[PDB]
Protein backbone atom coordinates (compact mmCIF):
# COMPACT_ATOMS: atom_id res chain seq x y z
CA UNK A 1 0.00 0.00 0.00
CA UNK A 2 2.76 2.39 1.06
CA UNK A 3 4.63 1.81 -2.49
CA UNK A 4 1.14 2.13 -4.03
CA UNK A 5 0.63 5.32 -2.57
CA UNK A 6 3.94 6.70 -3.19
CA UNK A 7 3.91 5.71 -6.95
CA UNK A 8 0.94 7.82 -7.53
CA UNK A 9 2.65 10.71 -5.72
CA UNK A 10 5.56 10.25 -7.81
CA UNK A 11 3.39 9.73 -10.79
CA UNK A 12 1.72 13.24 -9.82
CA UNK A 13 5.32 14.73 -9.76
CA UNK A 14 6.81 13.41 -13.23
CA UNK A 15 5.94 16.55 -15.14
CA UNK A 16 8.25 18.85 -12.76
CA UNK A 17 11.39 15.91 -13.07
CA UNK A 18 13.82 17.18 -10.47
CA UNK A 19 12.29 19.77 -8.42
CA UNK A 20 11.25 20.48 -4.36
CA UNK A 21 8.71 18.56 -4.57
CA UNK A 22 10.30 15.36 -5.24
CA UNK A 23 12.48 16.12 -2.09
CA UNK A 24 9.56 17.05 0.16
CA UNK A 25 8.15 13.80 -1.14
CA UNK A 26 11.45 11.70 -0.30
CA UNK A 27 11.37 13.31 3.68
CA UNK A 28 7.59 12.46 4.09
CA UNK A 29 8.95 8.73 2.39
CA UNK A 30 11.56 8.59 5.22
CA UNK A 31 10.09 9.97 8.28
CA UNK A 32 6.78 8.07 7.71
CA UNK A 33 8.09 4.42 6.99
CA UNK A 34 11.07 4.60 9.27
CA UNK A 35 8.26 5.42 11.95
CA UNK A 36 6.12 2.51 10.78
CA UNK A 37 9.15 0.53 11.17
CA UNK A 38 10.37 1.41 14.59
CA UNK A 39 6.43 1.02 15.32
CA UNK A 40 6.79 -2.36 14.09
CA UNK A 41 10.12 -3.54 15.53
CA UNK A 42 8.71 -2.23 18.93
CA UNK A 43 5.23 -3.72 18.81
CA UNK A 44 5.78 -7.04 17.05
CA UNK A 45 9.38 -8.18 17.62
CA UNK A 46 9.64 -5.81 21.11
CA UNK A 47 13.00 -4.56 20.21
CA UNK A 48 13.67 -2.22 23.30
CA UNK A 49 12.40 -5.70 25.15
CA UNK A 50 14.81 -7.63 23.48
CA UNK A 51 17.54 -4.89 24.61
CA UNK A 52 16.08 -5.09 28.20
CA UNK A 53 16.21 -8.97 28.21
CA UNK A 54 19.86 -9.33 27.00
CA UNK A 55 21.05 -6.47 29.42
CA UNK A 56 19.59 -8.23 31.89
CA UNK A 57 20.44 -11.85 30.36
CA UNK A 58 24.28 -11.51 29.06
CA UNK A 59 25.15 -7.93 31.25
CA UNK A 60 23.70 -9.95 34.09
CA UNK A 61 21.97 -6.72 34.81
CA UNK A 62 18.86 -8.93 37.07
CA UNK A 63 20.64 -10.09 40.06
CA UNK A 64 17.57 -12.04 40.89
CA UNK A 65 17.46 -14.56 37.85
CA UNK A 66 21.32 -15.08 37.76
CA UNK A 67 21.28 -15.80 41.67
CA UNK A 68 18.61 -18.13 40.77
CA UNK A 69 20.45 -19.87 38.30
CA UNK A 70 23.30 -20.15 40.42
CA UNK A 71 21.53 -21.64 42.82
CA UNK A 72 19.79 -24.23 40.29
CA UNK A 73 23.11 -25.09 38.80
CA UNK A 74 26.08 -24.99 41.46
CA UNK A 75 25.99 -28.84 41.81
CA UNK A 76 26.49 -28.90 37.79
CA UNK A 77 29.13 -25.86 37.84
CA UNK A 78 30.86 -27.55 40.49
CA UNK A 79 31.42 -31.21 38.66
CA UNK A 80 33.45 -31.68 35.86
CA UNK A 81 31.35 -30.62 32.86
CA UNK A 82 33.80 -32.14 30.17
CA UNK A 83 31.04 -33.93 28.67
CA UNK A 84 27.57 -31.90 28.61
CA UNK A 85 24.45 -33.39 26.99
CA UNK B 1 20.30 -17.86 46.13
CA UNK B 2 16.81 -16.46 46.56
CA UNK B 3 14.23 -18.41 48.67
CA UNK B 4 11.26 -17.91 50.63
CA UNK B 5 10.83 -16.79 53.83
CA UNK B 6 8.11 -17.47 56.44
CA UNK B 7 6.56 -14.71 59.09
CA UNK B 8 6.41 -16.13 62.71
CA UNK B 9 3.70 -14.08 64.80
CA UNK B 10 4.57 -14.92 68.58
CA UNK B 11 2.95 -12.75 71.10
CA UNK B 12 -0.10 -9.96 71.24
CA UNK B 13 2.68 -7.43 69.68
CA UNK B 14 3.35 -9.98 67.34
CA UNK B 15 0.19 -10.74 66.02
CA UNK B 16 -0.17 -6.74 65.70
CA UNK B 17 2.79 -6.38 63.87
CA UNK B 18 1.88 -9.04 61.91
CA UNK B 19 -1.23 -8.00 60.77
CA UNK B 20 0.36 -4.80 60.35
CA UNK B 21 3.32 -6.02 57.92
CA UNK B 22 0.97 -7.96 55.98
CA UNK B 23 -1.64 -5.29 55.66
CA UNK B 24 0.88 -3.21 54.00
CA UNK B 25 2.62 -5.55 51.42
CA UNK B 26 -1.08 -5.68 50.13
CA UNK B 27 -0.89 -2.13 49.75
CA UNK B 28 2.31 -2.14 48.40
CA UNK B 29 1.48 -5.07 45.93
CA UNK B 30 -2.35 -3.91 45.60
CA UNK B 31 -3.57 -7.19 47.31
CA UNK B 32 -5.96 -5.75 49.79
CA UNK B 33 -7.39 -7.28 52.98
CA UNK B 34 -9.32 -9.60 50.62
CA UNK B 35 -6.34 -11.86 50.14
CA UNK B 36 -7.41 -11.68 46.66
CA UNK B 37 -5.28 -9.52 44.45
CA UNK B 38 -6.73 -6.16 43.51
CA UNK B 39 -4.84 -6.32 40.14
CA UNK B 40 -6.57 -8.37 37.82
CA UNK B 41 -4.84 -11.60 36.91
CA UNK B 42 -4.44 -10.96 33.67
CA UNK B 43 -1.25 -8.96 33.63
CA UNK B 44 1.36 -11.64 34.64
CA UNK B 45 4.40 -9.16 33.94
CA UNK B 46 5.18 -8.07 37.67
CA UNK B 47 8.55 -6.17 38.66
CA UNK B 48 7.65 -7.56 42.36
CA UNK B 49 7.52 -10.98 43.72
CA UNK B 50 5.27 -12.05 46.42
CA UNK B 51 6.00 -16.07 46.15
CA UNK B 52 8.60 -15.51 48.55
CA UNK B 53 6.03 -14.25 50.97
CA UNK B 54 2.83 -15.42 49.09
CA UNK B 55 1.15 -18.43 48.24
CA UNK B 56 -0.50 -18.85 44.98
CA UNK B 57 -3.28 -21.13 45.49
CA UNK B 58 -5.46 -18.93 42.83
CA UNK B 59 -4.29 -17.06 40.14
CA UNK B 60 -6.14 -13.60 41.69
CA UNK B 61 -5.58 -14.78 45.36
CA UNK B 62 -1.93 -14.55 47.30
CA UNK B 63 -2.03 -16.32 50.64
CA UNK B 64 0.71 -14.80 53.03
CA UNK B 65 3.27 -17.26 53.95
CA UNK B 66 2.73 -16.77 57.60
CA UNK B 67 1.87 -18.20 60.97
CA UNK B 68 -0.40 -16.75 63.40
CA UNK B 69 0.49 -18.03 66.71
CA UNK B 70 -0.77 -16.89 70.06
CA UNK B 71 -2.80 -17.82 73.54
CA UNK B 72 -5.06 -14.89 73.46
CA UNK B 73 -7.75 -16.07 70.43
CA UNK B 74 -9.44 -12.71 71.10
CA UNK B 75 -6.53 -10.77 68.95
CA UNK B 76 -6.36 -13.24 65.96
CA UNK B 77 -10.25 -14.22 65.60
CA UNK B 78 -9.77 -9.82 65.00
CA UNK B 79 -7.30 -9.90 63.11
CA UNK B 80 -9.35 -12.72 61.03
CA UNK B 81 -12.25 -10.93 60.49
CA UNK B 82 -10.63 -7.76 60.22
CA UNK B 83 -8.72 -9.63 57.13
CA UNK B 84 -11.63 -11.98 55.79
CA UNK B 85 -10.07 -14.63 53.58
CA UNK B 86 -6.92 -12.73 53.67
CA UNK B 87 -4.51 -15.12 55.73
CA UNK B 88 -5.32 -18.66 55.94
CA UNK B 89 -7.38 -20.11 59.27
CA UNK B 90 -5.26 -23.25 59.26
CA UNK B 91 -2.25 -21.46 59.85
CA UNK B 92 -3.55 -19.67 63.46
CA UNK B 93 -2.56 -21.74 66.32
CA UNK B 94 -4.18 -20.72 69.44
CA UNK B 95 -3.85 -24.17 71.47
CA UNK B 96 -6.61 -23.53 73.24
CA UNK B 97 -5.05 -23.47 76.15
CA UNK B 98 -6.97 -20.22 77.43
CA UNK B 99 -5.85 -16.58 78.62
CA UNK B 100 -1.79 -16.60 79.56
CA UNK B 101 -0.99 -17.61 83.49
CA UNK B 102 0.66 -14.36 84.07
CA UNK B 103 3.57 -12.57 81.81
CA UNK B 104 6.29 -15.44 82.73
CA UNK B 105 8.38 -16.36 80.49
CA UNK B 106 8.38 -19.91 81.95
CA UNK B 107 4.69 -20.05 81.01
CA UNK B 108 4.76 -19.34 77.47
CA UNK B 109 7.67 -21.91 77.10
CA UNK B 110 5.98 -24.73 78.65
CA UNK B 111 2.77 -23.68 76.20
CA UNK B 112 5.49 -23.79 72.96
CA UNK B 113 6.69 -27.15 74.57
CA UNK B 114 3.26 -29.04 74.95
CA UNK B 115 2.15 -27.82 72.06
CA UNK B 116 4.91 -28.59 69.60
CA UNK B 117 3.68 -30.93 67.60
CA UNK B 118 0.89 -28.95 66.16
CA UNK B 119 3.26 -25.97 65.74
CA UNK B 120 5.94 -28.52 63.95
CA UNK B 121 3.15 -30.17 62.30
CA UNK B 122 1.81 -26.88 60.76
CA UNK B 123 5.35 -25.98 59.90
CA UNK B 124 6.33 -28.84 57.82
CA UNK B 125 2.84 -28.45 55.94
CA UNK B 126 3.58 -24.96 55.02
CA UNK B 127 7.10 -26.06 54.17
CA UNK B 128 5.82 -28.73 51.86
CA UNK B 129 3.49 -25.80 49.99
CA UNK B 130 6.75 -24.68 48.96
CA UNK B 131 9.80 -25.95 47.50
CA UNK B 132 12.67 -23.12 47.41
CA UNK B 133 13.16 -22.11 51.36
CA UNK B 134 15.59 -20.10 53.46
CA UNK B 135 14.41 -19.28 56.51
CA UNK B 136 11.74 -17.39 58.68
CA UNK B 137 11.21 -14.28 60.00
CA UNK B 138 10.71 -14.48 63.91
CA UNK B 139 8.37 -11.97 66.08
CA UNK B 140 9.40 -12.47 69.14
CA UNK B 141 6.98 -9.31 71.54
CA UNK B 142 10.03 -10.23 74.30
CA UNK B 143 7.99 -7.42 76.17
CA UNK B 144 5.41 -10.41 77.05
CA UNK B 145 6.43 -13.23 78.99
CA UNK B 146 4.21 -16.14 76.82
CA UNK B 147 5.23 -14.60 73.97
CA UNK B 148 9.34 -14.64 74.98
CA UNK B 149 8.68 -18.29 75.86
CA UNK B 150 6.74 -18.91 72.53
CA UNK B 151 9.42 -17.25 71.08
CA UNK B 152 12.27 -19.30 72.51
CA UNK B 153 10.24 -22.23 71.97
CA UNK B 154 10.22 -21.95 68.33
CA UNK B 155 13.82 -20.58 68.35
CA UNK B 156 14.98 -23.73 70.16
CA UNK B 157 12.88 -26.15 67.96
CA UNK B 158 13.88 -24.94 64.42
CA UNK B 159 17.71 -24.86 65.67
CA UNK B 160 18.00 -28.44 65.43
CA UNK B 161 15.08 -29.06 63.07
CA UNK B 162 16.27 -27.07 60.37
CA UNK B 163 20.02 -25.99 61.06
CA UNK B 164 20.42 -25.46 56.94
CA UNK B 165 17.88 -22.35 57.29
CA UNK B 166 18.75 -18.97 58.67
CA UNK B 167 16.89 -17.67 61.24
CA UNK B 168 16.03 -13.66 61.75
CA UNK B 169 14.59 -12.64 64.81
CA UNK B 170 12.99 -9.25 65.75
CA UNK B 171 12.88 -8.73 69.40
CA UNK B 172 10.88 -5.48 70.57
CA UNK B 173 11.87 -4.14 73.44
CA UNK B 174 9.73 -1.57 75.71
CA UNK B 175 10.53 1.83 77.02
CA UNK B 176 9.68 1.68 80.48
CA UNK B 177 7.98 -1.97 82.57
CA UNK B 178 5.47 -1.57 85.12
CA UNK B 179 7.52 -4.30 86.56
CA UNK B 180 11.15 -4.17 85.28
CA UNK B 181 11.96 -7.42 87.02
CA UNK B 182 9.23 -9.89 85.34
CA UNK B 183 9.91 -8.21 81.73
CA UNK B 184 13.59 -7.61 82.04
CA UNK B 185 13.93 -11.62 83.37
CA UNK B 186 11.26 -12.58 80.23
CA UNK B 187 13.66 -10.78 78.23
CA UNK B 188 16.67 -11.93 79.54
CA UNK B 189 15.73 -15.72 78.95
CA UNK B 190 14.74 -15.19 75.19
CA UNK B 191 18.17 -13.10 74.70
CA UNK B 192 20.05 -16.64 76.18
CA UNK B 193 18.27 -18.35 73.13
CA UNK B 194 19.31 -15.50 71.07
CA UNK B 195 22.41 -15.74 71.79
CA UNK B 196 22.19 -19.91 71.75
CA UNK B 197 20.85 -20.14 68.29
CA UNK B 198 18.87 -16.71 66.84
CA UNK B 199 21.12 -16.06 63.57
CA UNK B 200 19.99 -12.53 63.32
CA UNK B 201 18.21 -10.12 65.67
CA UNK B 202 16.62 -6.87 65.51
CA UNK B 203 15.96 -4.70 68.47
CA UNK B 204 13.46 -2.68 69.07
CA UNK B 205 13.09 -0.09 71.86
CA UNK B 206 9.73 1.02 72.23
CA UNK B 207 11.36 4.62 73.87
CA UNK B 208 12.17 5.83 70.13
CA UNK B 209 9.02 4.85 69.09
CA UNK B 210 7.23 6.70 71.61
CA UNK B 211 8.90 10.22 70.64
CA UNK B 212 9.12 9.32 66.91
CA UNK B 213 5.40 8.78 67.07
CA UNK B 214 5.10 11.58 69.16
CA UNK B 215 7.03 14.04 66.76
CA UNK B 216 6.16 12.99 63.40
CA UNK B 217 1.78 12.21 64.52
CA UNK B 218 -0.18 15.41 65.21
CA UNK B 219 -1.74 13.41 68.04
CA UNK B 220 0.13 13.66 71.65
CA UNK B 221 -1.44 10.25 72.72
CA UNK B 222 0.32 7.76 70.97
CA UNK B 223 -1.60 4.73 70.08
CA UNK B 224 -0.12 0.92 70.27
CA UNK B 225 -1.27 -0.39 66.60
CA UNK B 226 0.41 2.98 64.57
CA UNK B 227 3.62 2.34 66.57
CA UNK B 228 3.45 -1.14 65.42
CA UNK B 229 2.94 0.60 61.65
CA UNK B 230 6.55 1.83 62.39
CA UNK B 231 8.22 -2.23 62.99
CA UNK B 232 5.96 -3.15 60.26
CA UNK B 233 6.62 -0.67 57.52
CA UNK B 234 10.75 -1.13 58.74
CA UNK B 235 10.22 -4.61 57.85
CA UNK B 236 8.57 -4.16 54.17
CA UNK B 237 11.69 -1.80 53.79
CA UNK B 238 14.17 -4.03 54.26
CA UNK B 239 12.43 -7.21 53.01
CA UNK B 240 11.96 -4.61 50.02
CA UNK B 241 15.18 -6.47 48.84
CA UNK B 242 13.70 -9.58 47.96
CA UNK B 243 10.00 -8.83 47.09
CA UNK B 244 11.18 -6.00 45.05
CA UNK B 245 15.18 -7.54 44.19
CA UNK B 246 17.70 -4.72 43.23
CA UNK B 247 20.58 -5.75 41.26
CA UNK B 248 23.16 -6.16 44.11
CA UNK B 249 20.99 -7.76 47.04
CA UNK B 250 18.56 -10.26 46.03
CA UNK B 251 19.00 -12.91 49.20
CA UNK B 252 18.45 -12.70 52.67
CA UNK B 253 21.69 -14.44 53.12
CA UNK B 254 23.46 -11.92 51.37
CA UNK B 255 21.93 -9.24 52.81
CA UNK B 256 23.07 -11.03 56.04
CA UNK B 257 26.55 -11.83 54.81
CA UNK B 258 27.31 -8.18 55.25
CA UNK B 259 25.58 -7.59 58.22
CA UNK B 260 26.64 -10.55 60.31
CA UNK B 261 30.36 -10.04 60.87
CA UNK B 262 30.35 -13.23 63.41
CA UNK B 263 28.03 -14.86 64.58
CA UNK B 264 28.68 -13.77 67.85
CA UNK B 265 27.42 -9.79 66.68
CA UNK B 266 24.47 -10.67 65.62
CA UNK B 267 22.49 -7.48 66.99
CA UNK B 268 21.43 -5.00 65.15
CA UNK B 269 20.44 -1.12 65.29
CA UNK B 270 18.06 0.68 63.02
CA UNK B 271 16.97 3.79 61.95
CA UNK B 272 14.63 5.40 59.03
CA UNK B 273 13.81 8.83 57.96
CA UNK B 274 10.48 10.05 57.96
CA UNK B 275 8.22 7.20 56.78
CA UNK B 276 5.44 7.87 54.03
CA UNK B 277 3.26 4.61 54.53
CA UNK B 278 1.98 5.60 57.86
CA UNK B 279 -0.96 7.30 58.96
CA UNK B 280 -0.19 10.99 59.27
CA UNK B 281 2.35 10.94 56.55
CA UNK B 282 0.92 14.26 55.47
CA UNK B 283 4.03 16.54 56.95
CA UNK B 284 6.66 14.43 54.73
CA UNK B 285 6.50 17.23 51.41
CA UNK B 286 7.08 20.33 53.86
CA UNK B 287 10.79 18.87 54.27
CA UNK B 288 12.61 19.22 51.10
CA UNK B 289 15.45 16.71 51.57
CA UNK B 290 17.66 14.93 49.02
CA UNK B 291 19.57 11.67 49.15
CA UNK B 292 22.95 13.37 51.18
CA UNK B 293 19.59 14.43 53.32
CA UNK B 294 18.12 11.30 53.70
CA UNK B 295 21.73 9.59 54.42
CA UNK B 296 22.76 12.20 57.58
CA UNK B 297 18.78 11.42 58.64
CA UNK B 298 19.97 7.83 58.80
CA UNK B 299 22.95 8.78 60.35
CA UNK B 300 20.93 11.30 63.05
CA UNK B 301 20.23 9.56 66.29
CA UNK B 302 16.21 11.40 66.12
CA UNK B 303 15.64 8.42 63.55
CA UNK B 304 16.97 5.25 65.18
CA UNK B 305 14.43 3.36 66.45
CA UNK B 306 16.57 1.78 69.52
CA UNK B 307 17.84 3.91 72.67
CA UNK B 308 21.02 5.80 70.94
CA UNK B 309 23.62 5.96 73.82
CA UNK B 310 26.07 7.47 71.40
CA UNK B 311 28.69 7.98 73.65
CA UNK B 312 31.39 7.68 70.71
CA UNK B 313 30.03 4.31 69.15
CA UNK B 314 31.75 1.58 67.49
CA UNK B 315 30.62 0.38 64.34
CA UNK B 316 30.94 -2.42 62.64
CA UNK B 317 28.63 -2.97 59.56
CA UNK B 318 27.31 -0.18 58.28
CA UNK B 319 24.52 -0.71 55.50
CA UNK B 320 21.47 1.59 53.79
CA UNK B 321 18.84 0.38 51.60
CA UNK B 322 17.73 3.72 49.52
CA UNK B 323 14.12 3.16 47.89
CA UNK B 324 13.12 5.95 45.00
CA UNK B 325 14.70 7.76 42.75
CA UNK B 326 18.18 7.77 43.90
CA UNK B 327 20.67 9.86 42.16
CA UNK B 328 24.95 8.26 41.91
CA UNK B 329 26.65 11.19 42.65
CA UNK B 330 24.53 12.53 45.85
CA UNK B 331 25.34 8.86 46.92
CA UNK B 332 29.11 9.31 46.22
CA UNK B 333 28.85 13.02 48.32
CA UNK B 334 27.01 11.01 50.90
CA UNK B 335 29.47 8.76 51.33
CA UNK B 336 32.26 10.82 51.35
CA UNK B 337 30.76 12.93 53.88
CA UNK B 338 29.81 10.02 56.28
CA UNK B 339 33.56 8.27 55.92
CA UNK B 340 34.63 11.74 57.75
CA UNK B 341 32.04 11.54 59.87
CA UNK B 342 31.55 8.19 61.55
CA UNK B 343 33.65 6.31 64.07
CA UNK B 344 35.15 3.38 62.46
CA UNK B 345 37.81 0.20 64.56
CA UNK B 346 40.92 1.00 63.01
CA UNK B 347 41.97 -3.17 62.89
CA UNK B 348 38.99 -3.01 59.98
CA UNK B 349 39.75 -0.92 56.77
CA UNK B 350 35.79 -1.64 55.32
CA UNK B 351 33.91 1.09 55.43
CA UNK B 352 29.72 1.92 55.08
CA UNK B 353 27.72 -0.01 52.04
CA UNK B 354 25.32 1.78 50.30
CA UNK B 355 22.33 -0.14 48.51
CA UNK B 356 19.39 1.81 46.29
CA UNK B 357 16.00 -0.03 46.02
CA UNK B 358 13.08 0.72 43.60
CA UNK B 359 9.60 1.66 44.33
CA UNK B 360 6.64 -0.01 43.83
CA UNK B 361 4.98 1.03 40.42
CA UNK B 362 1.51 0.97 42.91
CA UNK B 363 2.69 2.93 45.67
CA UNK B 364 1.09 6.09 46.44
CA UNK B 365 4.01 8.69 44.60
CA UNK B 366 4.94 11.25 46.33
CA UNK B 367 6.12 14.62 45.64
CA UNK B 368 9.87 15.56 45.01
CA UNK B 369 10.49 16.39 48.34
CA UNK B 370 9.98 12.50 50.49
CA UNK B 371 9.51 10.70 47.04
CA UNK B 372 12.97 8.90 48.35
CA UNK B 373 13.44 7.49 51.41
CA UNK B 374 15.71 5.36 53.00
CA UNK B 375 16.77 2.68 55.66
CA UNK B 376 20.06 1.83 57.75
CA UNK B 377 21.19 -0.42 60.13
CA UNK B 378 24.21 -0.53 61.67
CA UNK B 379 26.41 -2.79 63.86
CA UNK B 380 26.75 -1.07 67.48
CA UNK B 381 27.68 -2.17 70.42
CA UNK B 382 25.64 0.23 72.21
CA UNK B 383 22.84 -2.14 71.45
CA UNK B 384 24.21 -3.80 75.15
CA UNK B 385 23.23 -0.83 76.93
CA UNK B 386 19.85 -1.62 75.95
CA UNK B 387 20.59 -4.74 77.86
CA UNK B 388 22.80 -3.02 80.29
CA UNK B 389 20.01 -1.22 83.03
CA UNK B 390 18.01 -4.42 82.58
CA UNK B 391 20.91 -6.59 83.90
CA UNK B 392 21.40 -3.71 86.40
CA UNK B 393 17.64 -4.72 87.24
CA UNK B 394 18.96 -8.05 87.61
CA UNK B 395 21.90 -7.48 89.12
CA UNK B 396 19.99 -4.87 91.92
CA UNK B 397 16.97 -8.28 92.26
CA UNK B 398 18.90 -11.40 91.57
CA UNK B 399 19.99 -11.36 95.35
CA UNK B 400 17.16 -11.52 96.80
CA UNK B 401 14.61 -13.37 94.03
CA UNK B 402 11.67 -11.92 94.14
CA UNK B 403 8.50 -12.97 91.67
CA UNK B 404 10.15 -16.74 91.84
CA UNK B 405 6.26 -18.17 93.07
CA UNK B 406 5.24 -17.33 89.10
CA UNK B 407 8.65 -18.61 87.21
CA UNK B 408 8.63 -22.22 89.16
CA UNK B 409 5.04 -23.64 87.13
CA UNK B 410 4.94 -24.72 84.06
CA UNK B 411 8.62 -24.89 83.43
CA UNK B 412 10.09 -28.28 83.96
CA UNK B 413 11.84 -26.80 87.26
CA UNK B 414 9.54 -26.52 90.16
CA UNK B 415 11.99 -26.10 92.44
CA UNK B 416 13.26 -22.53 93.30
CA UNK B 417 17.22 -23.45 93.60
CA UNK B 418 17.30 -24.81 89.80
CA UNK B 419 15.22 -21.96 88.36
CA UNK B 420 17.66 -19.95 89.95
CA UNK B 421 20.24 -21.62 88.58
CA UNK B 422 18.84 -20.97 85.05
CA UNK B 423 18.84 -17.37 85.68
CA UNK B 424 22.00 -17.52 86.77
CA UNK B 425 23.35 -18.91 83.75
CA UNK B 426 21.30 -16.52 81.53
CA UNK B 427 23.24 -13.75 83.08
CA UNK B 428 26.06 -15.14 82.67
CA UNK B 429 25.53 -15.85 79.10
CA UNK B 430 24.57 -12.14 78.76
CA UNK B 431 27.60 -11.07 80.19
CA UNK B 432 29.47 -13.10 78.32
CA UNK B 433 27.62 -11.86 75.22
CA UNK B 434 28.45 -7.94 76.80
CA UNK B 435 32.14 -8.88 77.33
CA UNK B 436 32.30 -9.91 73.57
CA UNK B 437 31.19 -7.12 71.98
CA UNK B 438 32.93 -4.59 74.42
CA UNK B 439 35.94 -6.76 73.08
CA UNK B 440 34.99 -6.45 69.84
CA UNK B 441 35.07 -2.54 70.39
CA UNK B 442 38.77 -3.04 70.42
CA UNK B 443 41.58 -3.43 68.10
CA UNK B 444 43.32 -6.66 70.13
CA UNK B 445 40.04 -8.65 69.19
CA UNK B 446 41.78 -8.55 65.68
CA UNK B 447 45.15 -9.03 67.03
CA UNK B 448 43.96 -11.94 68.83
CA UNK B 449 44.48 -13.63 65.67
CA UNK B 450 47.56 -11.94 64.98
CA UNK B 451 49.75 -12.90 68.15
CA UNK B 452 49.03 -16.30 67.74
CA UNK B 453 48.82 -18.63 64.43
N1 LIG C 1 4.45 -0.87 71.01
C1 LIG C 1 3.61 -1.89 71.18
N2 LIG C 1 3.88 -2.86 72.12
C2 LIG C 1 3.03 -3.89 72.30
C3 LIG C 1 1.88 -4.00 71.53
N3 LIG C 1 1.21 -5.11 71.91
C4 LIG C 1 1.92 -5.72 72.90
N4 LIG C 1 3.04 -4.97 73.15
C5 LIG C 1 4.07 -5.29 74.15
O1 LIG C 1 3.70 -6.47 74.82
C6 LIG C 1 3.69 -6.30 76.22
C7 LIG C 1 2.45 -6.97 76.80
O2 LIG C 1 2.47 -8.37 76.55
P1 LIG C 1 1.63 -9.03 75.34
O3 LIG C 1 2.16 -8.58 74.01
O4 LIG C 1 0.16 -8.74 75.47
O5 LIG C 1 1.93 -10.60 75.52
P2 LIG C 1 1.07 -11.46 76.57
O6 LIG C 1 1.02 -10.73 77.89
O7 LIG C 1 1.65 -12.85 76.74
O8 LIG C 1 -0.40 -11.52 75.92
P3 LIG C 1 -0.66 -12.38 74.58
O9 LIG C 1 0.45 -12.10 73.61
O10 LIG C 1 -1.99 -11.97 73.98
O11 LIG C 1 -0.69 -13.84 74.93
C8 LIG C 1 3.69 -4.80 76.49
O12 LIG C 1 4.60 -4.48 77.51
C9 LIG C 1 4.12 -4.17 75.18
O13 LIG C 1 5.43 -3.66 75.29
C10 LIG C 1 1.60 -3.03 70.58
O14 LIG C 1 0.59 -3.12 69.89
N5 LIG C 1 2.47 -1.98 70.40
Amino acid sequence: EFSKKYHVLYQSNSYRGISTNFFEIINDQYSEIVNHTNQILNQKFHYRDVVFALKNILLMGKSDFMDALIEKANDILATPSDSLP
Amino acid sequence: MGGEIITLQAGQCGNHVGKFLWSQLAKEHAIGTDGLSQLPDSSTERDDDTKPFFRENSRNKFTPRAIMMDSEPSVIADVENTFRGFFDPRNTWVASDGASAGNSWANGYDIGTRNQDDILNKIDKEIDSTDNFEGFQLLHSVAGGTGSGLGSNLLEALCDRYPKKILTTYSVFPARSSEVVVQSYNTILALRRLIEDSDATVVFDNASLLNISGKVFRNPNIDLQHTNQLISTIISSVTNSIRFPSYMYSSMSSIYSTLIPSPELHFLSPSFTPFTSDYIHDDIAHKGHSSYDVMLDLLDPSNSLVSTAMNNPTYFNVYNTIIGNVEPRQISRAMTKLQQRIKFPSWSSSAMHVNIGRRSPYLPLQPNENEVSGMMLSNMSTVVNVFENACNTFDKVFAKGAFLNNYNVGDLFQSMQNVQDEFAESREVVQSLMEDYVAAEQDSYLDDVLVDD
